[PDB]
């Protein structure tokens, strides 16, 4: 019945709550590393010349 | 050089309405596609190609030294205005049979009509335009002599040509477009007088004690006002002048040409501000583009 | 040389161009319904009278109308009937008997009228006529003309409601058959009336499950649609 | 997350009173329309009533209209149930439901199974003692 | 006992879940990005408007490319372009009227698609006849399919209404794994550039990653307000955003396992129903229902910027593999691409 799908969800909320968290600094660190080294690069924010733009 | 200003500020509003309201309705079938938009398209078009012959026509009524113009070019001009002129009343008889199809016959309508069929009528009636526009010329019966040197419909065209275009061109033209648009008030009325009974019977049982049943006067005045265009714009013209054949001279030449002329043209500013303006999506592309260019 | 790949790109795009007129040729000739109803509130008998959806293609007077019948779904309906609001009509089939005997929710009237309430106020579906079928007629008669369960009790404002003086009481009934149809017909046409600013309405009907002409009855409420969209597009209605 | 908690109920006399605290955490109260639904034994689910985002629109079921009383408030986001005058053939448990969107006039997989949004509700029998 | 002892003991690792997530939150990504320059107020004109569809565009998909462009529609069939010079490379009809989602293949061979039909229809497209045919039929979903992604042509992900994901072979025609955890119709599962975890979004306001390899959920998200309709990840594979359908998009970090922060505004009414990236990452693209689509500032939760091309509903948009144009489909029946 219920109670097996029930028991199911919470063994599932026990296996997923073990797990090691980073800090949110550290991860918002590592995404701003990131965006640093592509931005540079993607034509979206950087304009491009009508030459090296496929789109006429 | 009086006349000549009011013809100078028609043709010029002409110009500039029709020409917003054609590019608009060409910015609009790009992206709604349709039948209908290509039928005011087409109306846009006929109307601005009258407003430019009334600037062709302008040239010798603003100068007071009339030159003694030649039968040809004065000729071509006159049939020029004749011919878009009937364009455009072709376009909106054309107009109201594609309503009326798509109204009292929607299934067949759905599926006998296409891009196909509406481009050949496009072509179909221009090419008739041109035609009515040009067999006078061609016809020594449809033709005035003794051209004194002044330009003007008449100058160049026997008045029998306003008893042949009531008795088989405009006035049966004018009894199908009646006919058609009071079908389509009957069907309206039945539709109206069903909604306004399923709202009172819903209203009844829904607490509203007094229903909204005095209302819909939107179809009798949409279709008055359309009726009521297409008989001010060009009815009085064939009706005084084939009073004037009726060999009864009373010197209405003048007015024939110069005042019931102005209702002609008028029509030509009235019918895009009750055929294009008047259309929901239509008047939405008006103001995108009027706020797009507004702030440039 | 380069060219040539592109000029059979042209010939290729012009290939797809004409497939694709002729099928839109094909698809705006065809209106598409989809019958929408519970189990047992008579899917089934309307489909009767001619994967997780079924089909079926019928002819009315030369007429193509596809009409189809969700089957195998979940019960939430609040995020695949966005796909919906290209039909040109919604048939709504309920069970108008049904209101007790205790069957499924015991008060299949009041979830069916929720069910329209929120179909009518929907953001996506406002442009969409909504098709309505009352079926089981004859048992909803055979059970309020002598029940021990009465409606009232179930409804409170039945002793507020008589029979419309517009009501069509063709064939020959008791007067409290008459009073509970168009009791239920006047309770959806609230909410039909109540939203929609003459975008879409509703086209109540009674349907017994005996009959064929239910097809018919279908077809001309979709040229009543079109006549009515057309109307209001042309600025009359 | 949206979390719903249903309080009050209990075994009452027939005829009495009786009153549901629905709390509402994770959201904001003052957007999602509101609705009580009702599940009897070993039958399928109800809808109880309804009540809009500022509480100007109420609606109730037929059966309990008139007895039953449906007031929210967004201050400290909390939504009450009252019965008045309580019949045996009421015995069943009590969801408080939710809006799917805000900002929306319908509201559709609130009498549905398994509905995401849907409180654990509180379970009232009414019966001789 | 019982049930209502899980339930306690469920709600005690919720709050202890949630007091982790405190404590792990020692900031926010607005302090941390307030010093970083903005992109400013940009613009992008449309280049291409792909007509010829009659329906509602509901998905599209690039390829690796980026040159061929899929779109899928109610009409009954999927079209294939290409991005430039317009022309309709491919128009596959479909059994199917209404699809609700495409997929195009990594390597351009096997076009994949479904809808309410429940069957998720993967075509052919180099065949030696020439032209296009039905190549696989996979059933087995009761509900209706919300999104397909493609690893290989040997492997399909997909999103059904049935509140579970699926994992199928090509050949063998069954579910490899199947994924539940859910509740809600899962509508948008978007796959990690290292094509390791993908995340699926239901209809319980709950998004979770899942492995391909052993088909069990790792890390949940929770904290938005409706269902979530798209999830797009981040260019470096550790996060995700999601929108739904109240106006807000939330910009989830795996490793961190918590909201980071969310894009609204009070003026938008209606939700999200396309979510994308662009190759650098630092621009969120979001699709609203009010005929408008946006670009926010992923660092800065600034928006840079609005396209009002279309007019209708925004149901799909989509990001080159080269970062080089955004293709948005709408109701419209057509496509606009800017760049
Ligand atoms: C088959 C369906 C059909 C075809 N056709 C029609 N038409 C429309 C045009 C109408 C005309 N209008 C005219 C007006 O022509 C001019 C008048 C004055 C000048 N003037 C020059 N200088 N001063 N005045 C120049 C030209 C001459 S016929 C006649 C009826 N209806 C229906």
């Amino acid at each position: 019945a219920s109670i097996a799908q029930a028991r199911k969800l919470v063994e599932q909320l026990k296996m997923e709550a073990n797990i090691d968290r980073i800090k949110v600094s550290k991860a918002a660190a590592d995404l701003m590393a990131y965006c640093e080294a592509h931005a540079k690069e993607d034509p979206l924010l950087t304009p491009v010349p009508a030459s090296e733009n496929p789109f006429r | 050089f009086s006349f000549g200003v009011i013809l100078a500020v028609l043709a010029s509003l002409i110009i500039a309405t029709n020409t917003l309201v054609a590019v608009a309705v060409l910015l609009l079938i790009h992206k709604n596609d349709g039948v209908s938009l290509c039928f005011t398209l087409n109306l846009a078009v006929a109307d601005t190609l009258i407003g430019v012959a009334i600037s062709g026509l302008l040239t010798d009524q603003l100068s007071s030294p009339s030159r003694p113009t030649q039968k040809t070019l004065c000729s071509l001009r006159m049939a020029f205005v004749t011919s878009s002129a009937a364009a455009s009343v072709l376009t909106v008889m054309l107009i109201t049979f594609d309503r009326y199809l798509a109204i009292k016959q929607p299934f067949r309508y759905l599926k006998i009509m296409s891009g196909f069929v509406a481009g050949a009528c496009i072509a179909g009636l221009w090419l008739v335009s041109y035609l009515i526009g040009f067999l006078p010329l061609g016809i020594p019966m449809f033709q005035q002599t003794a051209y004194k040197g002044q330009c003007s419909f008449f100058a160049v065209f026997h008045p029998h040509f306003v008893l042949t275009l009531s008795c088989v061109g405009f006035f049966p033209a004018m009894l199908l477009f009646v006919f058609f648009y009071c079908d389509m008030l009957k069907i309206a009325s039945m539709h109206s007088q069903q909604i306004r009974k399923m709202e009172h019977a819903g209203a009844m049982a829904g607490g509203y004690r007094s229903p909204r049943t005095p209302s819909d006067f939107k179809a009798l005045r949409t279709v008055s006002v359309l009726i009521g265009s297409f008989a001010l714009s060009w009815t009085p013209f064939l009706i005084t002048g084939i009073v004037q054949v009726a060999c009864q001279e009373c010197h209405l030449y003048l007015v024939l040409e110069r005042y019931l002329w102005l209702l002609g043209v008028g029509n030509s500013l009235l019918n895009p501000l009750i055929y294009a303006y008047w259309q929901k999506e239509v008047r939405l592309q008006l103001y995108h583009m009027a706020l797009g260019v507004k702030k440039v | 040389d380069q060219r040539n790949e592109e000029k059979a790109q042209r010939e290729a795009n012009k290939k797809i161009e004409k497939q694709l007129q002729k099928d839109k040729q094909v698809y705006r000739a065809t209106h598409r319904l989809l019958l929408l109803g519970a189990g047992e509130s008579g899917k089934n008998t309307i489909v009767k009278q001619m994967s997780g959806i079924f089909e079926t293609k019928f002819q009315v007077d030369k007429v193509n109308f596809h009409m189809f019948d969700v089957g195998a779904q979940r019960d939430e309906r609040r995020k695949w009937i966005q796909c919906f609001n290209d039909v040109t009509a919604i048939i709504f089939v309920v069970a108008s008997s049904s209101y007790n005997r205790e069957d499924n929710q015991t008060n299949r009237l009041q979830a069916a009228l929720k069910l329209f309430d929120s179909i009518w106020n929907n953001k996506w579906l406002r442009d969409t006529s909504v098709i309505l079928f009352l079926n089981k007629q004859d048992l909803l008669a055979e059970k309020v003309l002598a029940g021990k369960s009465k409606i009232e009790d179930y409804f409170p404002e039945f002793a507020r409601y008589t029979t419309p003086e517009d009501a069509t009481p063709e064939p020959g009934e008791d007067p409290r058959v008459t009073r509970a149809k168009y009791f239920i017909r006047d309770e959806f046409l609230r909410i039909s009336t109540a939203s929609g600013d003459g975008r879409h309405y509703c086209y109540p009907h009674f349907t017994c499950a005996v009959d064929t002409e239910n097809i018919r009855r279908v077809f001309n409420d979709c040229r009543d649609i079109i006549q009515r969209m057309h109307l209001r597009q042309y600025e009359l209605l | 997350q949206v979390q719903l908690q249903e309080s009050g109920g209990g075994l009452v006399q027939p005829g009495g009173s009786l009153r549901l605290s629905c709390a509402a955490s994770g959201f904001t109260f003052s957007n999602y329309k509101m609705n009580w639904v009702r599940q009897a034994p070993g039958k399928g689910l109800e809808w109880v009533s309804d009540i809009s985002q500022s509480g100007a629109s109420i609606s109730y079921t037929g059966s309990v209209k008139g007895r039953f009383t449906i007031s929210r408030d967004n201050a400290k986001n909390t939504l009450y149930l009252q019965m008045n005058s309580l019949k045996p053939e009421d015995t069943a448990v009590y969801y408080c439901a939710r809006c799917p969107a805000p900002f929306t006039r319908d509201c559709f997989d609130v009498t549905s199974t398994t509905y995401a949004y849907r409180g654990q509700g509180t379970q009232v029998t009414v019966s001789s003692h | 006992s019982e049930l209502d002892q899980l339930r306690q003991e469920a709600e005690q690792l919720k709050n202890q879940i949630r007091d982790a997530r405190k404590a792990c939150a020692d900031a926010t990504l607005s302090q941390i990005t307030n010093n970083i320059d903005p992109v400013g107020r940009i613009q992008m004109r449309t280049r291409r408007t792909l007509r010829g569809h009659l329906a509602k565009i509901y998905a599209m998909h690039w390829g690796t490319d980026s040159r061929l462009l899929v779109s899928a529609s109610q009409d009954g069939k999927l079209i294939i372009w290409d991005s430039y010079t317009t022309n309709k490379v491919h128009a596959i009809p479909l059994r199917s009227s209404w699809v609700m989602t495409c997929a195009y293949a990594p390597s351009g061979n096997y076009v994949a698609c479904g809808g309410l039909d429940n069957i998720c229809s993967i075509y052919n497209l180099k065949t030696r006849e020439g032209n296009v045919r039905v190549s696989r039929e996979l059933a087995g979903h009761t509900g209706y399919l919300s999104c397909c992604r493609f690893l290989d042509d040997n492997q399909i992900v997909t999103s059904s209404g049935d509140t579970t994901c699926a994992l199928w072979d090509i050949e063998t025609g069954q579910q490899t794994t199947t994924f539940t955890g859910h509740t809600g119709d899962v509508m948008s599962l978007s796959l990690a550039p290292d094509t390791r975890l993908f995340v699926s979004g239901a209809c319980d306001a709950s998004a979770k990653l899942w492995d391909v390899r052993e088909g069990m959920c790792r890390q949940t998200f929770t904290g938005h307000e409706s269902d979530i309709n798209a999830i797009c990840f981040f260019p470096n594979g550790n996060a995700f955003a999601t929108g739904s359908d109240d106006a807000t998009c939330r910009l989830f970090d795996l490793r961190a396992d918590q909201e980071l922060m969310t894009y609204s505004h009070d003026n938008i009414i209606c939700g999200i129903t396309s979510v994308s990236f662009s190759k650098s990452g630092r621009l969120l693209l979001a699709g609203y229902d009010d005929f408008n689509c946006n670009v926010w500032d992923a660092l800065k939760a600034d928006r840079a910027g609005v396209l009002a091309g279309h007019d209708n509903r925004v149901s799909c948009l989509g990001v080159t593999d080269d970062g080089m144009a955004v293709a948005t489909g709408s109701w419209d029946s057509f496509l606009k691409i800017w760049n």
